[PDB]
């Protein structure tokens, strides 16, 4: 069983753009998420909303995020918080100009890597590998997380989380533009709706208005 | 279906 969803915000750029239309494969036997899977779930804070993010932390993982390099660190089996197993190989490629630019006043634009937009900032694209599964992420170079607003886990140092059983840690590929687990905690197994497997339609559009055209080129699988 | 996913 599948279910189509529309992508209104840019929290998953560049992997998923605003105006995209995705196909979600219901988890439900009811399979579980795999580290790196794009998952759609009920937003804990407000279950009336469906959120889409990447499952970076599975039950037992010790997640650490460096606000400066903006890189993840995962250590599986850190269940009982014991001197858990080796660090999951999390590899990053060299930062490079992405194909979009964020403007302020609020707004994203696919722009030729040589151009610049007034009151805008070229976002940095780069690849991240969560074990064996590789995907891209964007970063705004003039921004950095304010650890203060981070959700702090009872007994955990700031910017570090030990995922509880039957819980997951979610993060958006548009790393400096994503209200994810870094701010509101974990997601329970029950809230998980499914895995996003493909884009079936895509309209070049700025959130809040109608389409500027099509992007048939994006129809295909994602990961 | 349809609908959004933030």
């Amino acid at each position: 069983i599948y279910e189509p969803f529309q992508i209104p915000s840019g929290s998953m750029m560049p992997t998923l753009l605003i105006g995209d239309f995705i196909l979600v494969e219901k988890f439900a036997e009811t399979g579980h998420p795999k580290r790196g899977d794009i998952v759609v779930f009920k937003y804990p804070e407000d279950p009336k909303l469906d959120y889409i993010k990447r499952a970076v932390g599975l039950p037992g993982d010790k997640v650490t995020y460096d606000p400066v390099s903006k890189e993840l660190t995962i250590q599986p089996g850190c269940s009982s918080g014991q001197a858990c197993e080796n660090a999951l190989p999390v590899t990053y490629s060299n930062v490079e100009p992405s194909d979009f630019v964020q403007t302020f006043s609020s707004g994203f634009f696919e722009v030729p890597k040589n151009e610049t937009k007034e009151n805008g900032i070229r976002l940095s694209e780069r690849k991240e590998t969560l074990g064996d599964v590789t995907h891209r992420i964007l970063t705004v170079p003039i921004a950095q997380d304010q650890v203060g607003m981070y959700y702090q886990q009872p007994g955990q140092q700031l910017a570090t989380w030990i995922v509880p059983p039957g819980q997951y840690f979610m993060m958006g590929d548009n790393r400096d533009n994503s209200a994810d687990s870094r701010y509101w905690g974990f997601v329970p197994e029950a809230n998980l709706v499914g895995r996003a497997t493909a884009i079936w339609m895509s309209f070049d559009k700025q959130e809040g208005e109608w389409p500027t055209g099509l992007r048939l080129s994006r129809i295909g699988g994602i990961h | 279906x349809x609908g959004g996913a933030y």
